[PDB]
């Protein structure tokens, strides 16, 4: 795996892939 | 937060795991 810049909907897409069934929270500043 | 972490600078898929429930 590698690092990357993830913004807007792309960050949320990544969270979905990584967390899947666990669910996640998305809480911007 | 996550936005500072991953959008402004870069982040790993492992850091993202911190935000799983
Ligand atoms: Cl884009
Ligand atoms: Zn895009």
């Amino acid at each position: 795996f590698v690092n990357q810049h993830l913004c807007g909907s792309h960050l949320v897409e990544a969270l979905y892939l990584v967390c899947g069934e666990r669910g996640f929270f998305y809480t911007p500043k | 937060g996550i936005v500072e972490q991953c959008c402004t600078s870069i982040c790993s898929l492992y850091q993202l795991e911190n935000y799983c429930n």
